[PDB]
Order: C-alpha cells, then sequence, then structure tokens
DNA sequence: CCACTGTTACATTGTAACGGCA
DNA sequence: TGCCGTTACAATGTAACAGTGG
C-alpha cells in the first residue's frame, strides 16, 4: 500500500464513474428486468452525496462483471491523484507517429526497458556522443 | 563536501607537482651516475694497463 | 534584456508586478518578503540561471539592485 | 579514491537540483493564493497555525 | 528544541482559543485573575439582565 | 488581410496486462 | 490468491501554430 485511500473521495469517484457508465448505456446493475434496474439506478441517482451508502448500493445492486474495471479505474485515479501534486511525479502524454513508435518500441522490447528507460538511455548516449566529439 | 573535495584535490595537485620535481632530479642524478660508472671503468682499465 | 529574467522572477516570487520593484528598495522589508520568502527568492534566482550562490554572497542581495549586480 | 567521492557529489548535486525546482514551482503556485487570500481569509480563518 | 516543539501545539491551540474568546469579547485578557474578574462582571450583567 | 484547414502537443479518462506483496 | 502500483496504450477534446486560398 503506497497511497492512502480516502473514503469521501474514492466514493465520490465511484459514484461519478457509475453515473457516467450508466449515461453511456452500460448496465450498471445485475437485474435483467428493466424495472428493477431502473429502480436501483434511481436509488443511486438520489444516493448522491453519500459514500457509506453508495458502497452498500454497490455491494447490493452492482453488476458482477464491472467490479474489476471499476477497481482498476479507481487504482489509476488514486495514483494519478497522488502523483499530480508535484512536477517530478507528474506524467507528460504525447502522440508518436506509427513508424517512430514502432522503431522505439522495437528497441524497448529488445532491451527489456520501458519507453522512459529506453529513451533516457538513448538520450544519454546522444549526450555522451556529443561529449566525445566535444 | 564539495569544498572538502576541492581542497583535497588542490593538495593533491601541489604534491603531484613537487613529486614531478623530484622525478626530474632523479633523472639528472641518473645521468650523473652513469657518467660516474663510466669513469670507474676507465680508471680500472688504466690500472690494469 | 537578460535582466528581464530577474525583474520577472522577483515578482513571481513576491507577488508584486514588474514595475513595482524599485532598485533603491530592499527585499527584506521594503517588499514584504520575510525570512522564508527571501530564502525562496534567492533559491529561485539560483535555479533560473542554473548557477550557484554560497550563503555569504547570497546574504548581500537584500537590495533590489544586487539581484542583477551579481548576475551581470 | 577521491574520484568516487566526486561522483557521489554529482549524485547529491542532481538531487539538490531536483529539490530546487520543486521548491521554486511550489512558491510560484503559492504566490497567487496568498494574493487572493489576503482578503481576511488568511488573517485568522485559514491560518489555523495549530 | 524538541521539548519546545512538543509543548508548541498545545500552547498554540490554547493561544488561538483564547484569542477567539477574547476577540468575541470587546476586551483582551492578560491574566487568570483578569479572566476571573471578567467572569465576575459577566455574572453581574447576568443577574442584572435577569 | 482574412478566413478556414492541417498539424502538434499536450490533457483527460479509462482499460488491460504485469508484476510485487501479504 | 487478491490487492496495488505500474506501464502502455485508446479516444476525445483543445490550444496553438502553419498553411492555404480569396
Ligand atoms: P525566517 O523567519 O523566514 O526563517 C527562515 C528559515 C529559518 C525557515 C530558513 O528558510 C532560513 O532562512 N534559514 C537561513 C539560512 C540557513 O539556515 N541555511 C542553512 C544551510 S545548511
Amino acid at each position: 500500500m503506497k497511497y492512502q485511500q480516502l473514503e469521501n473521495l474514492e466514493c465520490g469517484w465511484k459514484w461519478a464513474y457509475l453515473i457516467r457508465k450508466h449515461q453511456e448505456g452500460e448496465p450498471i446493475t445485475k437485474y435483467i428486468e428493466n424495472s428493477a434496474a431502473h429502480a436501483a439506478v434511481d436509488k443511486l441517482i438520489k444516493l448522491e452525496s453519500e459514500p457509506v451508502r453508495v458502497l452498500e448500493w454497490i455491494e447490493q445492486h452492482m453488476n458482477p462483471d464491472l467490479f474489476n474495471r471499476m477497481k482498476q479505474t479507481i487504482r489509476a485515479r488514486r495514483k494519478r491523484h497522488f502523483n499530480a501534486e508535484h512536477q517530478h511525479t507528474r506524467k507528460k502524454s504525447i502522440d508518436l507517429d506509427f513508424p517512430v513508435w514502432h522503431r522505439l518500441s522495437a528497441l524497448s522490447q529488445r532491451r527489456g526497458n520501458t519507453l522512459s528507460e529506453t529513451i533516457v538511455q538513448l538520450i544519454e548516449d546522444a549526450e555522451r556522443k556529443e561529449k566525445y566529439a566535444n | 563536501s564539495h569544498k572538502q573535495l576541492a581542497t583535497e584535490q588542490y593538495r593533491h595537485v601541489e604534491m603531484a607537482r613537487e613529486l614531478a620535481e623530484q622525478s626530474g632530479a632523479s633523472s639528472d642524478l641518473e645521468t650523473d651516475h652513469q657518467a660516474a660508472s663510466d669513469h670507474l671503468n676507465l680508471v680500472q682499465t688504466a690500472m690494469r694497463q | 534584456t537578460i535582466e528581464e529574467r530577474v525583474k520577472k522572477i522577483i515578482g513571481e516570487q513576491l507577488g508584486v508586478k514588474q514595475e513595482e520593484v524599485t532598485n533603491n528598495a530592499s527585499f527584506v522589508e521594503d517588499l514584504g518578503a520575510d525570512s522564508l520568502d527571501t530564502v525562496e527568492l534567492v533559491m529561485a534566482l539560483e535555479e533560473e540561471f542554473d548557477t550557484e550562490i554560497p550563503d555569504e554572497e547570497a546574504e548581500k542581495i537584500t537590495t533590489v539592485q544586487a539581484a542583477i549586480d551579481y548576475i551581470n | 579514491e577521491m574520484e568516487n567521492v566526486q561522483k557521489k557529489l554529482r549524485k547529491l548535486e542532481r538531487d539538490y537540483y531536483q529539490i530546487r525546482e520543486q521548491v521554486v514551482s511550489a512558491k510560484a503556485g503559492w504566490c497567487a493564493v496568498m494574493r487572493m487570500v489576503k482578503d481576511n481569509g488568511v488573517e485568522r480563518r485559514l491560518h489555523r497555525r495549530e | 528544541i524538541q521539548s519546545l516543539t512538543a509543548r508548541a501545539p498545545v500552547w498554540l491551540a490554547a493561544q488561538d482559543t483564547l484569542n477567539q474568546l477574547c476577540e468575541q469579547s470587546g476586551e483582551t485578557l492578560a491574566s487568570s485573575n483578569d479572566v476571573t474578574e471578567y467572569m465576575q462582571q459577566l455574572l453581574e450583567r447576568e443577574r442584572e439582565a435577569t
């Protein structure tokens, strides 16, 4: 356990995630009958502003197959939330053209390094070449 | 620690310089002693003749 | 010019605008930057120019002009 | 022997460098919040020095 | 320093509570005896108002 | 000149797959 | 195992720049 988990925050995250999924059409509940699903979803909608009861709602009406996705989404949300405080822990997202990405990834799998590690090593070698010449 | 290391480097530089000086002195002495040995041999030959 | 660095960073570190700082004034009392703030200001100046400033030299920057005097 | 300590100094220097950027960015962020909060919020309400 | 630090938070919370309490009043208190008298004036005002 | 288009460099959120660890 | 961090993505949205043609 590296990041401490906060209930009033992670529970709001879960409520928002489930509401978003429902708005997207995902079946939040395990009830095939539309009436029970609608009733549970309405309970959830009016359940806003409640961690201790949204958790129970999840335990009682949650679709079995979304548990893992919700869990990993919350893991990622927690990690990003804790890492976004400091610059050095933040992450910068970029888009790479397919050939360039293919070659860079080829190098990374070949060397067993990650994209960050592979690029760091390559830049370090470029710098070293500069110093050799200079 | 940085200043400590820099000062140790400076001491090291000084002592290396002076030992280079003693190395030069040793070389000069070596030349002198080669000449001395040559003289010794010459004197020996003169004795025998 | 290059002083635009200093006269920018100072403000960003003290909440004042670019023209608010006067060369005659002093950071410690005439800018409102306290003990912690002056350490932070000098360390940000150190960071900006990718250089180093020992404690002794750093303590002689209480006035606005000194911030450029050691730089240029 | 001393060169190893020099390399350790380099490691320490890079760590210092990182910390320095952290601190300067933190002060940059703080600046504006001080400016706004000086509207009596910081006076005694927010600054619960306890 | 460590002893003072351990003492610190209690003292600071006490100071803040006292500051709030006195500021709530028009008077600023400076002594336990001063507080005792203020209490007496409070009782007098109470028994008058009642 | 001016408008509209193409492009890059991010952000933002979600997900699957590894791998560590009790 | 079951959780938890971690990576490498995917999809979409935006700001900013560079082009293009009238
Ligand atoms: P001032 O009341 O803001 O307090 C400043 C401080 C003691 C917190 C600190 O930032 C500071 O100014 N220290 C002076 C420099 C110093 O102590 N350097 C030590 C280097 S190892």
